[PDB]
């Protein structure tokens, strides 16, 4: 599917000089902003610096997401990339403090290194010993390479294993000694047919060659939040997807922490710090900033993103307002990117860019009404235009969006400042903020 | 056993029962009157290609509003939609009031409504066979294993359906579904070659003549083929995925058996759950054994929605994998819920507002409110008068035109308690006077409590 | 050696697949499926 | 460099240094740090402090080759309650001489006028009368009373005997002219009648199986079912018991505390119940059918605090032998296994514990 | 390695005589409030006196959480230093009283010398006995384990309690086995299989193990460290007996319960024993609650208890906060936020904003730290927004103009990387401008009041 940021797949900005290219990647202008940006990354990828809060400021669109979806796509994979929006952090499971605390720790990654050692053979023979009404199991399996042949012992987990799995003889599977997991890849030769429900058949394969055991280094990367979450239980770790871990207590943190930076010095684990993206970060009230001022100051904080549309405006949980929305003495700790409205020649690339990425082909005149349409009622507004447009233009099945179909989606649909007006101009049969209203015509 | 009742099965109606459709052109235009619509030609058509958005499938997090005041057709254009799109897409509708749960933050309810909006269709084959145990039979192995009393090379079944019977030539491994599930001969089984196994439905009822007492039901026979292979078809909302990983239901031990035999609170599902969800789903997607269904999510009075609901929405918007989203408001300017010193245009947040599709709904005109009563009257089975049913359009215009509808129901009473299958005038003007409206009772209020001390209302 | 009085042993090869049953378990309940039950 | 555990080692020896600016004996402490600090203080198999009462073992010597382990953890928080309260009535659900009201209340309240007893549901069964419903629940008159007085644990070995029949007939009774045939005595029972769930576990493809299954094959593809654990309770205690000089007091203890019937049902049958249940001429039914104590989160780790040493932490507890195997992990192409020296006899042996690991040759 | 706000802060840079050097350890002036500091470090050191308060008073940026650190370096990590915010004491699960006693009782150490009791060895065999209950319709139980047990040394049978043997079952031992059994615990652990089995021709990965050196039957001393908070959560959900209440403690979900100040007191009798018996020494700590501010009249009101206890820690209170309305008590105003009422019970250590040369040299001091090289004129450059705008704007500076510079290739930051630091990275002031010159006018590029 093709959602608002789609198109954005990068920062658009040269890796050697960090000089913002006009367009590229699917950004557009904002080059200030972008600049700004492709620094940050750096700090990142770096990881050597800790806890810098970097507030992205500007009015409503001008890219402020968009800036900050594009760092994501810039830092790949590995890298950790919370997105909180704000109103996610109050929770009647925590306090605020404690969603904020596995936010942070969501960010940080562990990339451990552990290695494994996996069986791949040709199955020649399987044997099982059940009990009679009981638990009890044992068994053997007699696997084969076109160089080795040995016979293992299967304990109760592998039993099961092997029956979840129906291992027959011919199969071929590979077994993690680690994990314990077993796979099928195929079969040496036919499924034997005396049998009846005897399954689908499998894909052919020749046998497994070489040793039937080989090791493999395998990574895995954690966040410290899901260590937070294996060590506070005995059982349970299924919280770590279904939320519903509590307020995990500070002295298990404390002694989490500590091992990491053993497992670090040890070479078990390497430290990956990435960052936390708050959207709308004024929705936070002022126990959250007060927080979050100190969470900063740990050696282990990523560096946090943050992005707000407000003006001066009233601090949550406080009776004055503030820039931002965002308290003063949290501002002391915050570097701020502006981004800014666009020009014309910036909202006609953008538009065009949403265009290829909604596969819709807008004759040049559509793109310039489009365009105007643009500067008078948002690029958002312009940015619907163009999917309803097509539908439109299919309905009469036009090759193209014309200036018509844009023409008749602007009729349909209002304009944010239309639908205001509209609201002024029927103040009596709308509900007002006292409630009153009148049905009669 | 139950005894069926074979008299009469009619519907109920309510307020929308005569919405069938929008009602437009194979062009798209709205026809004036059609789909049990009358008017609002331009919000029908708006709404259309609301219809050919969802159903292409191509777009993601979109938003619409349906704007205008109370009473001008908005939750009728939802259903619309709803009947337009058909039972095959989802639609959630939720007020904004339902959000506001007490088990969990309100950011996790407009989530799992969220995602009970987006439909999975998974098609898989399903492969069983079938019947009652006619027969088991071991046969001897021919190289039999030393020290062993018995060897068994094949565990012969007789299958029968209502359609057949088949000599199963299982393996000798399914002793111990046999054994562990206690199958006899005359019970109806399954065995599913995924596995090999075997589950037990129950005994047939061809025995329950056997004793004059026994502790079983007994089950029919089934009717299928003895063999049962063929393709099934599974919907699932990704909300039904986050709840079965969340809450996983078969657990064997006792901590799992006594959590389904508790209070089942719903939990604050993770991000990164739903976005392994997400991921995994997507796999089979490209794959093409699954295929995505977004639907729609509808959220009524959505001006009772805070700025909290809404600074959420603007994050779940632009995820991939998403809802087209319809709010409905009709609150003029208002103070958002959450922000007691922001008033805007419909009590949608500035920055949230301009994300949507804005589709106005206006009054009706006394012609379409009199077209609107008889299309309401033939829903409701009443007959009416001409001259009643310009007496009922009068209220209509100077009243509301929920409140002319309401009387169709009362006067077709009042008429038949006369004898008279049609409702007149004179059975309009009783209705209208044992039925007030708001404001008729609202100047008794104004006139009888004029005073408080006693007979007057509280206040 | 003789087996252990309480366990079934199947096996599996390129043959196809054989159950042995204890001559202690034939005769309970267990030998019924075997055709040696009491 | 040192590792972090002879950087702690190291610095609690230089704090003895502010009492003195024995320094030989120090110095060569310090000598033994740096080869390894297993030759200061051994690194061994270790728990949470334990905040308990147990009897401890005065004479090895004495102690003989069969001795008898009796349970003695206790808890040092020792709540002493006179046996007129925790005896003689001074609980009130507890019948007896000076408690007249329990043994009336126990009767009159869960049978006598219970709702839940069969005679009174039988007279509710009908029409629009409170247990009208009970008709199509599943459930027998028995079996409502029966969950109604026992307590959740209870309820859920008592779960553990049944068969998911209904999610059977989904499989099976499938066909229109089946029409989705449903037991009437079952007939409410809708949503365990027809979910997604079973269907998912008979599809020769588990699309919809694997779905179901995505958080806990990414918990174990993870590997934080084997991760070593990262923290741990600091300490650790047994719960806190009244004392009271009754011997009743006592019985009470044993009853509640170590409750059979609930570590039974977790622990399962015992083995002559597996025998007598295998080689009756009939089949036999168990307490629970299987023990019901779950299978632990952490593969390793299970239902303890315990932790033993590895030897992965071994090599890197000494910097010098984190650094020698690193290069002998290269000297092995040329050779020169026991090219080493040693001022100290006992890292000679720690050396044999690490080759060994290494399966290096002398 | 990674670098914090905090990371150049060393300690108070005192001397002997209880003096400040005027810059030392990573300090730079605070010479009066770091020699308080000094005083507070040598109450805690003294562990004489319980419940003594300090507030750090001082304007946002006065160093106020770098003396809190540095009181934490000069105690050394011996000593429990707890740091919060105000923020933290807001729990759901539990009333806010609650995380407080929790906190104070964090802040009071105990080291401990404790002996474990303790059986190993291979598991030589293996055998249940058991008891034919009649009556008790759970069917029949086992009454003993034995178990014969062999190390290098000697060799052992053991006839275990039921109780000890659920704790083998749960720990899945089997005959060859080598295990541990605490009998402090009654816990077992099963150590691996023993070496005398291995072989490659298992599909599980087991742990091959050596058979253990010595006799069977061991004490070991261990010294642990323990505060009294780890002291009471063990003994309010236990879950260290094989017992049925420990064991099904393992498997619910972990919940903080409003501890009572009956265990509390119970407790302190439990840990003064091991103090007479000599096993344990007393190490009292220090609670440093910063962002104090943020804290409630209910909090303050309970401080006023809780601070008379005869085992209280210390506790540093830090505020930044001139006349302003104590939360909570919206008709009260007060000096710091905290109550005048409270306010009488602490010692004030007033931390004063910096001159135009402290901050060059802070300057230098956090640009070593970051290990970022700049020229002079850099230096006063930056030194000069300390001055105009504020030192934690200028010190954000260091890392972003050294990417700038490193992009074109200098290695040392110069007045032309600042210059552009400047201007891509604003300040709180400069971004206040842009709200208000923008908010002139609204429409579809206003910012939203
Ligand atoms: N400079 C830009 N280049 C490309 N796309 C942009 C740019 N600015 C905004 N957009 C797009 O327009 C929409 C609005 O921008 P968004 O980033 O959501 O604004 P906000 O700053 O309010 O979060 C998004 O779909 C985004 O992809
Ligand atoms: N165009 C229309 N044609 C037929 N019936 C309508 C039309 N508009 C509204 N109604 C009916 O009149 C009533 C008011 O419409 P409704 O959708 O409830 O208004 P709103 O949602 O705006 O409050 C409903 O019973 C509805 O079915
Ligand atoms: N005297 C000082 N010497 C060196 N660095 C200091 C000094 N005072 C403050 N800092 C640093 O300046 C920043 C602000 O100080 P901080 O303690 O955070 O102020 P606050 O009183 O608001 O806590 C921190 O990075 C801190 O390390």
């Amino acid at each position: 599917l093709i959602a608002a940021h789609s198109h954005i797949r990068g920062l658009g900005v040269d890796a050697d000089t960090l000089e913002p290219r006009p367009s590229s990647q699917g950004l557009v202008g904002q080059e200030k902003a972008r600049k700004a940006a492709a620094v940050v990354l750096e700090m990142i990828k770096q990881g050597k610096i800790a806890g810098r809060a970097v507030l992205i400021a500007g009015p409503p669109s001008t890219g402020k997401t968009a800036i900050a979806m594009g760092m994501a796509q810039s830092l790949g994979q590995d890298v950790p990339f919370t997105t909180l929006a704000a109103s996610e952090i109050f929770s009647l499971e925590m306090s605020k403090t404690e969603a904020l605390t596995q936010a942070f720790r969501k960010s940080i990654g562990v990339r451990i290194k552990e290695e494994s050692e996996i069986m791949e053979g040709e199955v020649v023979e399987i044997q099982i010993d059940r009990s009679v009404t009981g638990g009890a199991k044992q068994g053997k399996l007699t696997i084969k390479t076109t160089d080795m042949e040995a016979i293992y012992d299967m304990g109760s987990k592998m039993i099961d294993a092997m029956t979840k799995e129906r291992v027959m003889a011919g199969d071929i599977i590979s077994i993690d000694k680690s994990s314990g997991k077993i796979t099928k890849l195929g079969r040496s030769y036919a499924r034997s047919r005396d049998y009846d429900a005897m399954g689908v058949d499998t894909k052919f394969l020749q046998c497994p060659e070489g040793e039937l055991q080989k090791r493999k280094e395998v990574v895995h990367t954690v966040s410290l939040h899901e260590i937070d979450v294996i060590n506070s239980r005995t059982q349970g770790f299924l919280a770590l997807f279904s939320g519903d871990t509590g307020e995990i207590r500070s002295e298990i943190r404390d002694q989490i922490n500590t091992k990491v930076a053993e497992w670090k010095e040890e070479g078990k684990a390497e430290i990956v710090p990435g960052v936390l993206f708050i959207d709308e970060v004024h929705m936070l009230d002022i126990e959250c900033f007060s927080y979050i001022n100190r969470a900063l100051e740990s050696d282990l904080a990523p560096i946090v993103i943050m992005a707000s549309n407000r003006g001066v405006s009233r601090i949550r949980g406080t009776d004055y307002k503030s820039p931002h929305g965002l308290p003063l003495d949290f501002l002391d700790r915050v570097v701020i990117i502006n981004t800014h409205p666009y020009t014309p020649d910036e909202l006609r690339q953008i538009l065009s860019i949403r265009a290829q990425e909604e596969e819709v082909d807008l004759t040049p005149d559509a793109l310039a009404l489009l365009t105007k349409i643009g500067q008078e009622a948002g690029l958002r507004y312009a940015s619907n235009l163009i999917t309803t447009s097509q539908l439109i233009a299919a309905k009469r099945r036009a090759k193209q969006v014309g200036v018509e179909d844009v023409q008749r989606s602007f009729k349909l649909f209002y304009d944010p400042a239309r639908s205001v007006r509209f609201v002024q101009e029927s103040e009596k049969r709308l509900i007002g903020n006292d409630g009153v209203v009148d049905f009669s015509y | 056993i139950s005894e069926v009742r074979g008299n009469t099965r009619d519907h109920r109606t309510a307020a929308h029962t005569h919405i069938k459709g929008l009602g437009l052109n194979s062009s798209g235009i709205a026809e004036k009157q059609a789909a049990g619509f009358v008017g609002q030609c331009a919000a029908r058509e708006a709404c259309g290609v609301v219809v050919d958005l969802i159903k292409a499938h191509k777009m993601a997090g979109r938003g619409v509003l349906l704007a205008g005041g109370p009473g001008t057709g908005k939750t009728a254009l939802a259903l619309a939609i709803s009947q337009e799109l058909g039972t095959k897409i989802p639609f959630c509708p939720i007020t904004g009031s339902e959000i506001y749960s007490t088990e969990v933050k309100k950011t996790e309810v407009l989530m799992e409504n969220f995602r009970r909006a987006i439909g999975l269709r998974v098609r898989e084959t399903k492969d069983v066979y079938e019947g009652e145990v006619t027969e088991m039979t071991p046969e001897e192995a021919e190289n039999p294993l030393g020290g062993y009393g018995k060897t068994i090379s094949t565990l012969l079944i007789g299958l029968k359906s209502a359609r057949g019977q088949k000599k199963l030539r299982l393996d000798p491994s399914i002793y111990e579904a046999i054994q562990k599930e206690r199958v006899q001969v005359g019970d109806v089984i399954y065995i599913e070659t995924n596995t090999g196994a075997c589950k037990r439905v129950g005994r047939s009822d061809a025995y329950a003549t056997e004793f004059d007492l026994e502790a079983e039901e007994y089950v029919p026979i089934p009717k299928g083929e003895v063999h049962k292979k063929k393709e099934i078809v599974q919907d699932v909302t990704l909300h039904d995925l986050d709840v079965a990983n969340a809450r996983p239901q078969g657990g064997q031990d006792i901590i799992s058996m006594m959590g389904q035999l508790m209070k089942p609170k719903m939990t604050e599902i993770t991000d990164k759950l739903r976005m392994e969800i997400n991921k995994v789903v997507q796999k089979y997607i490209n794959q093409g054994v699954a295929e995505l269904i977004p639907g729609v999510l509808f959220i009524d009075e959505a001006h009772m929605l805070d700025i909290e609901c809404f600074t959420y929405l603007n994050k779940a918007l632009e995820s991939p994998i998403a809802p087209i989203v319809v709010l409905a408001s009709n609150r003029g300017i208002a103070t958002i819920r959450g922000a007691d010193d922001l008033k805007a245009a419909h009590g949608i947040p500035p920055d949230f507002l301009q994300r949507l599709l804005i589709i106005p709904t206006h009054p009706y005109e006394p012609d379409e409110i009199r077209r609107i009563v008889r299309i309401r009257a033939q829903t409701e089975g009443v007959q009416l008068t001409d001259a009643a049913v310009d007496r009922v359009a009068e209220h209509g215009v100077r009243i509301s035109l929920r409140y002319c509808l309401q009387l169709l129901a009362p006067a077709s009473i009042l008429a038949r308690v006369n004898g008279r299958t049609q409702v007149d005038v004179q059975d309009i003007a009783e209705a209208e006077e044992l039925f007030l409206d708001a404001r008729r009772s609202a100047n008794i209020l104004t006139s009888t409590g004029e005073s408080g001390g006693l007979h007057g209302f509280i206040s | 050696k003789r087996p252990d009085p309480m366990m079934i042993r199947w096996v599996n090869n390129k043959m196809g697949s054989v159950v042995a049953v204890p001559e202690e378990l034939l005769g309970t309940h267990a030998g019924v499926v075997f055709g040696a039950g009491p | 460099e040192l590792s972090y555990r002879q950087r702690a080692m190291y610095q609690s020896l230089r704090n003895q240094i502010s009492i003195m600016d024995t320094l030989m004996n120090l110095v060569m402490q310090f000598r033994k740090v740096c080869n390894h600090p297993d030759l200061f203080e051994r690194a061994d198999t270790s728990s949470p402090f334990f905040c308990g009462h147990f009897a401890e073992t005065g004479s090895f010597l004495r102690e003989g080759t069969n001795v008898a382990l009796g349970y003695s953890t206790r808890s040092l928080v020792e709540y002493r309650l006179p046996r007129l309260i925790w005896c003689d009535g001074g609980r009130l659900d507890k019948p007896g001489p000076g408690n007249l009201v329990a043994g009336f209340r126990s009767k009159y309240l869960n049978h006598m006028m219970n709702i839940w007893t069969p005679e009174n549901i039988r007279s509710s069964l009908e029409g629009i009368e409170n247990f009208t419903w009970l008709r199509f629940v599943d459930t027998s008159l028995q079996e409502a009373y029966r969950a109604s007085h026992t307590d959740v644990f209870a309820r859920a070995v008592d779960l553990a005997s049944k068969q998911n029949r209904l999610g059977h007939m989904q499989i099976v009774y499938d066909e229109p002219e089946d029409k989705k045939w449903t037991p009437v005595h079952a007939l409410f029972q809708i949503c365990e009648r027809e979910n997604p769930k079973a269907v998912a576990e008979i599809t020769t493809e588990g699309v919809l199986r694997d779905l179901m299954n995505i958080a806990r094959v990414k918990y174990r593809e993870l590997g934080l079912c084997r991760l070593e654990k990262a923290a741990r309770p600091r300490a650790s205690a047994p719960p806190i018991e009244v004392v009271c000089d009754s011997r009743s007091a006592v019985i009470e203890r044993e009853n509640i505390m170590f409750h059979p019937a609930m570590r039974k049902a977790l622990f399962g049958p015992t083995p002559s119940e597996i025998k007598e249940a295998s080689f009756g001429p009939r089949p036999v039914t168990l307490y629970p059918p299987r023990a019901l104590l779950p299978a632990p989160d952490h593969d390793k780790q299970r239902f303890t605090n315990i932790t033993v040493p590895s030897m992965a932490r071994f090599v890197t507890d000494s910097g010098k032998l984190a650094k020698l195997d690193e290069l002998l992990r290269e000297l092995k192409e040329g050779g020169h296994r026991v090219l080493l020296y040693f001022q100290m006899t006992r890292m000679i042996d720690l050396m044999e514990e690490y080759l060994t690991y290494r399966n290096y040759k002398y």
